[PDB]
RNA sequence: GAGUUCAGCGCCUCAUGCUGAAUCCGGUGCGCUCUCGACGGCCAAAAUCCAACGGAAG
RNA sequence: GGACAUGGGUUAGUCGAUCCUAAGAGAUAGGGAAGCUCCGUAUGAAAGGCACGAUUUUUCGUGCCUAUCGAGGGAAUCCGGUUAAUAUUCCGGAACCAGAAGGUGGAAUACGGCAACGUAAAUGAAGUUGGAGACGUCGGCGGGAGCCCUG
């Protein structure tokens, strides 16, 4: 319906027939058609856990927030950067009255209420503090926890027991129980991962032969087994053996950081390749699903310990919030599935969402930006 | 801003310029590291019969930075500076995959309006060997 | 059921590039085959022709000044068959004003007393006769030419046509071909803007593209309705 | 057994390249093309190329083993090679000066029939109904094209006689439904046997060629076509009751005659009607298209004797003519525009003349071939192979006009 | 679950099955045989397969 | 009785040959010879195919590279059981190789370490190069296995 008046589109138009010339392309496309008879290929075919958009906005870290934990409670959030002040929030009100400085790689609090000491790793040397803002009896019990890596025994800088390790120390995590400390230092060859027990008050490192970069570690949280995720794979240990477990391949070019749920079956990693692989024991060492959904490098992904939800955190800007629910049976296969999707998150440097964290009760995540900025999507 | 070329690794014979040194030292790399961006597959040579998106295609290059030792490197008399190329080598672009995604991302379009301008088309045109 | 027609496996990259090498070789050819030879028997042909002119010239014009005036037609048509090198200069003015300045150029004419005369003078060199309506028609709608602002156009569009015929009542082809074939008051301007066609002799089956000096046997002068025919292997 | 060697059977096998078919066969590339037009014959793409190509991976077209070993025992190959020798020995004659046995070679020339190309072909004639749209469209063109060195004179006449023979059995049969307009030409389309035939008409015009189109092609598939229409006339004449070919004379086709050269020795909607042609309308799409449905159809003597009517005669119902001025205007032939006519065509309805009239502005015409976010976030994340992009192409297009001549009805409105 | 050795049963019967178990912990070699590997010296070809350089094609 | 009479018995994708060459034999190109025949096999042999192309005057143009027989060489399977006479073949059970297409999923529009090197993938024409196949002999030492010895 391209002709001499049509209100189609306005090729032209023309009044009438005097006006219309003579087609120039005529002869030229009735050529092309000539060669589609013999030259084109003939190939045949067949032709809900709400959580909200953040409310409270906590500002104070003057740089990037390196890593953000929250404590056993819950109600007290203790985060650190490059800028060497650490700030502690409440919950609640969002206050920063635990403002005390005292470049912290990573900070998380221990897994005993009971021990309120957070273990801040700055550089090479991690170092083990009980904030007086927890009660004296906690103070106490922690300093008893301790009271390879030489251990040592300020605006209320009660430091318990500082480790310094031959490399910058990069992942840290607690046991269960908290008297064992694991640290990931991907500089290191020979000592990249060093375990340290606070009641003996040393560090050994639990590979006789190390070879590789690991990029994070954790423990499994049902059984006495670490799971070391390195660049390329993640290798399981279990430490009452000292021997191999389970080696899962992300299939990345690098691997970012790993998470488990707290039945210890089901994983989800994250992978410098932009990658979110959700894996499980039970099913295959290969990933049982894969996503891609950062349009930047997957940072890291956290699954909430009781809410059946999982977030994924990356330096576009954009986290990811997923709803999953695991079966025991055998033939329930876990159904997994985005929830939503977080933007409106400053990014500088090509860097966005760095540390995400999930708060203990509720489906809340606690994100920390690199401009100092946390955004807690209740 | 010194050329430099790799003669070890799989970048082997691959011209770099030093946007960043570390030859003091690092806990990363304990000997004369650098921190060097540098061009993996040269620019093919465009043909002005060729069309604009096979100009483009052909005249694409695909850059790389990496951190190797002054051993591993070999120094050159020539040398290629660039604004866009002094201050975005640090160790957060190289830490943070995204970031340095970007630094390559950004170091191939100054690379390529670098080989479009015509200029460091010794740099450009891939060595023999 | 759906036989997906892809891009043609033709590389245009090497097509064109062979076409632009083709025209680069032709015309070196051209540049090449230069200042040939002259036997010495051409100049007398050509002085034995030139004398054999003269004289016809001679006797057609005095003692001859008498037309037989083709009738039954206002209109003819003439085409030049061939031409004389070293042309006699009567003879080279007078084609130059039939419009006639190349070879294989036609020409609608006006039948009358002048027009005749001046096709009797130079009549070993033309074929003219009587076009019928058909053979006329398929002239314009196939080599129609026209001369707008003075260049070398193709008659490819009624606009063109008003535009620089409006002032005469010439709108359309179809009142071009009317008309020259009526011969009405505009006949002239018409004809002024008629760009002269070109009826290069076609060469199709083996024999003609190999025997010499092949013009499909045209001869000169008169050939009544002989030139529809032609026209129509022409056209 | 031994071991089986690489490339022994499958797609490194069945698929064999444009220059081995050309070796197997023997031929040069452009008689391999003259045989791969008459036949059917087209490149086929390999599923997997480099497995097809020898472990090689330049591009390369591909052809079925089972087509190429059809083509070496078509019998007209050899009718190939027999011109082959046919030429050379009437190079030989006019070498010598035999200016008699070139005669009489050129008289026995080799030829070659496409009788059995058509059956093998096309079995059924309505598999000739289907595919011949190509060829109505193909020697229409050829009809108004100024006869070159490439194309002879005969051809072009051979166009021109099965074209008026075709234009003859539509109007005997009546079984033109719709004619379309556009500055391509005159869409025409009609229905034979149940199927459909489209094709589209040039502008008879003083057109141009614009020296690229490669003629050597173009006049293999006029060898092909031409020897199609034959035949498919041939058998609608012998259905019809006519004799085919009709019979044509030779004077009035030299006057501009059109179809009345040759006789034939909503169908009725314009049964009851009386349409003269002005001397500046397209008289050759309209002679056809008016006699199509019944119309009683004269023209003005310039465009061709054969007029059943005069100018005078008062009983045509509508003096077409799209002339701007309209001197000695008549009575009882209301005058209206071309568009009139095949805007009654596509709708099968008498159309309002006024509005068509002469000076009035004209009517268009019309063309008769013519919760959310997480529903539409699962599956573009969590399936495999990625049909979900169907969508973004698919409906994007469609979705993009439909807004934009939605918007065109409210912006037009505005104007007015 | 096979095999080997014990103990028992099935019964006119070509019923040739049936029931229990064990089938384990070691060491040795100017021994003998062979194999592989790090040294010391004394002084085939062809068939076939793999990889690299290379940068035509997009 | 190995005598005669009368019957039965050798089962293979994986074991060998068939596949290859060595020294040489050796047809052909040639040349001798009255002749059966002889010499000759790199020899004054036009001695084998590859790619490109809207089809090129609708008569092929352009560009590249230079026998045969003959026995150590060689892809891939073991267990247990089974007969009057059979097993890597038969049976039961368990694998491997080669070749073949399409289908699914995975990645795809390759990677990290100064390094040797490593991963689930990770374009490569013509042309160029290498390794393996494919390598002499003897003596001592280390590692293991089995036999034998012994608790």
């Amino acid at each position: 319906e391209e002709s001499y008046n049509p209100p189609e589109e306005y090729p032209k138009k023309y009044k009438s027939l005097r006006v219309v010339p003579a087609y120039s392309n005529l002869i030229k496309e009735k050529f092309e058609r000539c060669l589609d008879l013999y030259l084109a290929p003939r190939v045949r075919r067949t032709k809900r856990p709400f959580p909200t958009r953040c409310t409270n906005v906590f500002i104070g870290h003057k740089g990037r927030v390196r890593c953000l934990s929250v404590h056993v409670s819950g109600n007290w959030l203790a985060s650190g950067g490059d800028d060497g002040v650490l700030r502690i929030w409440e919950v609640m009100t969002g206050r920063c009255v635990w403002k005390c400085s005292l470049i912290i790689q990573s900070l998380a609090w221990g897994p005993l209420s009971d021990s309120p000491v957070l273990a801040v790793a700055v550089d090479e040397t991690v170092y083990f503090i009980t904030p007086p803002i927890f009660s004296d009896e906690q103070i106490e019990a922690s300093k008893e926890l301790f009271t390879s890596a030489i251990w040592r025994r300020l605006h209320g800088g009660i430091v318990h027991a500082t480790v310094s390790t031959p490399s910058s120390i990069k992942s840290l995590s607690w046991h269960r129980r908290g008297d064992y400390l694991a640290t990931s230092s991907p500089t290191s060859s020979s000592q990249a991962v060093l375990i340290h027990q606070l009641s003996r008050g040393a560090s050994q490192s639990p590979f006789s032969k190390s070879k590789g970069s690991v990029q994070a570690v954790t423990f499994h949280p049902t059984m006495p087994y670490l799971l070391v995720a390195t660049q390329r794979y993640v290798r399981i240990y279990n430490l009452v053996k000292q021997e191999l477990v389970k080696t899962l391949l992300t299939g990345v070019k690098w691997v970012s950081s790993l998470s488990v749920h707290s039945s210890g079956d089901h994983v989800i990693i994250g992978s410098y390749d932009k990658r979110l692989c959700w894996f499980d024991l039970d099913f295959s060492s290969k990933p049982y699903k894969n996503l891609r959904y950062h349009s930047r490098a997957l940072r890291d992904v956290s699954y909430h310990p009781s809410l059946p939800l999982f977030c994924s955190g990356s330096d576009d800007g954009d986290v990811q919030v997923f709803h999953g629910r695991v079966y025991s049976d055998l033939l329930a296969n876990p159904l997994i599935v985005p929830l939503k999707i977080l933007r409106n998150h400053k990014v500088v440097d090509n860097v966005g969402v760095l540390s995400t964290c999930w708060h203990p009760k509720e489906a809340w995540l606690f994100s920390a930006g690199a401009g100092g900025e946390i955004r807690m999507w209740t | 801003g010194k050329v430099a070329l790799i003669t070890r690794g799989r970048f082997a014979g691959k011209k770099v310029v030093i946007l960043q040194a570390i030859d003091q030292g690092s806990k990363s790399h304990p000997f004369g590291h650098a921190v060097v961006a540098g061009v993996e597959r040269y620019p093919l040579k465009v043909t002005k019969s060729m069309g604009a998106k096979r100009i483009a295609r052909r005249s694409r290059v695909k850059p790389f930075i990496k951190v190797v030792n002054y051993n591993h490197l070999m120094p050159t008399r020539y040398a290629l500076e660039l604004d866009n190329l002094k201050g975005l080598i640090t160790a957060d672009t190289f830490k943070e995959p995204t970031q340095r995604s970007a630094a390559r991302k950004t170091v191939k379009k100054t690379f390529e309006e670098k080989y479009q301008s015509g200029k460091s088309a010794w740099f450009f045109t891939p060595l023999r060997f | 059921p759906e036989v997906l027609l892809k891009k043609r496996k033709v590389n245009e990259r090497t097509r064109k590039e062979r076409v632009e090498q083709a025209i680069a070789k032709k015309e070196a050819q051209k540049k090449n085959r230069k200042e040939t030879f002259k036997r010495a028997e051409t100049f007398i042909n050509n002085y034995r022709q030139r004398e054999r002119e003269r004289i016809r010239l001679n006797r057609s014009a005095k003692n001859k000044g008498d037309i037989f005036v083709p009738d039954e037609t206002k209109l003819l048509f003439v085409i030049r068959i061939a031409g004389v090198k070293n042309m006699p200069p009567k003879i080279r003015k007078v084609l130059r004003l039939l419009r006639l300045s190349r070879i294989n150029n036609a020409v609608f004419v006006r039948n009358n007393k002048a027009v005749a005369q001046m096709l009797r003078i130079v009549e070993p060199y033309v074929m003219y006769g009587i076009p019928n309506l058909h053979s006329v028609r398929e002239l314009i709608y196939k080599r129609g030419f026209g001369k707008i602002n003075g260049q070398r156009i193709a008659l490819s569009d009624n606009a063109l046509i008003e535009e620089a015929l409006g002032k005469y009542d010439v709108i359309s082809i179809e009142d071009i071909i009317h008309e020259i074939y009526n011969v009405g008051s505009h006949f002239k301007e018409v004809t002024k803007f008629l760009w002269p066609f070109t009826l290069t002799p076609v060469k199709h089956s083996l024999m003609e593209k190999k025997v010499k000096h092949f013009n499909e046997g045209r001869k000169a002068g008169y050939c009544g309705e002989e030139i529809n025919e032609l026209i129509k292997k022409q056209v | 057994a031994r071991v089986k060697q690489k490339g022994k059977a499958g797609a490194a096998r069945i698929y064999i390249t444009r220059n081995q078919a050309l070796k197997k066969l023997q031929l040069t590339l452009a008689d391999f093309r003259r045989i791969c037009i008459l036949k059917g014959v087209y490149p086929r793409e390999p599923k997997n190329k480099k497995k097809a190509n020898k472990g090689s991976t330049a591009p390369v077209t591909f052809y079925y083993t089972k087509d190429i070993q059809y083509l070496l025992h078509e019998p007209i190959v050899q009718k190939f090679r027999e011109y082959k020798v046919f030429a050379r020995k009437l190079s030989k004659a006019l070498g010598k000066g035999e200016l008699e046995t070139a005669k009489r070679l050129e008289a026995r020339k080799p030829t070659y029939s496409l009788d059995h190309i058509i059956k093998e072909r096309y079995p059924t004639f309505h598999d000739a109904l289907k595919d011949i749209d190509d060829a109505l469209s193909m020697l229409f063109l050829f009809s108004t094209m100024p006869v070159t060195d490439k194309i002879g004179a005969a051809t072009v006449a051979n166009c021109e006689r099965l074209c008026a023979e075709f234009q003859h059995y539509v109007i005997r049969s009546n079984s033109l439904r719709k004619a379309f307009l556009s500055i391509k030409g005159i869409y025409y389309q009609a229905e034979i046997f149940g199927e459909q035939i489209t094709w589209i008409v040039p502008y008879k015009f003083a057109q141009s060629v614009p020296t690229d189109v490669d003629f050597r092609i173009m006049h293999t598939f006029l060898e092909f076509y031409q020897a199609l229409m034959g035949f498919v006339n041939f058998k609608l004449y012998n259905t019809l009751g006519l004799r085919y070919p009709p019979k044509i004379d030779v004077a009035k086709s030299e006057s501009a005659a059109g179809l009345a050269a040759y006789e034939l020795e909503n169908t009725s909607l314009f049964s009851n009607f009386t349409f003269f042609l002005s001397r500046e309308v397209p008289r050759f799409s309209l002679e056809f298209v008016i006699r199509a449905f019944g119309g009683k159809v004269g023209w003005d003597p310039i465009l061709g004797s054969g007029s059943p009517f005069s100018e005078s005669d008062p009983v045509i119902t509508h003096h077409i003519c799209d002339r701007p001025h309209i001197s000695q205007k008549y009575e009882g032939r209301i005058y209206i525009q071309p568009q009139w006519v095949y805007d009654s065509i596509n709708k099968g309805i008498l159309e309002r003349t006024d509005l068509y009239a002469c000076g009035a502005t004209l009517p268009p015409h019309l063309s008769p071939f013519v919760e959310e976010k997480e529903a539409k976030e699962l599956s573009k994340m969590m399936m495999s192979n990625k049909q979900r992009k169907l969508y973004s192409k698919l409906k994007n297009e469609n979705s993009k006009n439909e807004n934009y001549n939605n918007a065109l009805r409210n912006r037009k409105r505005d104007i007015e």
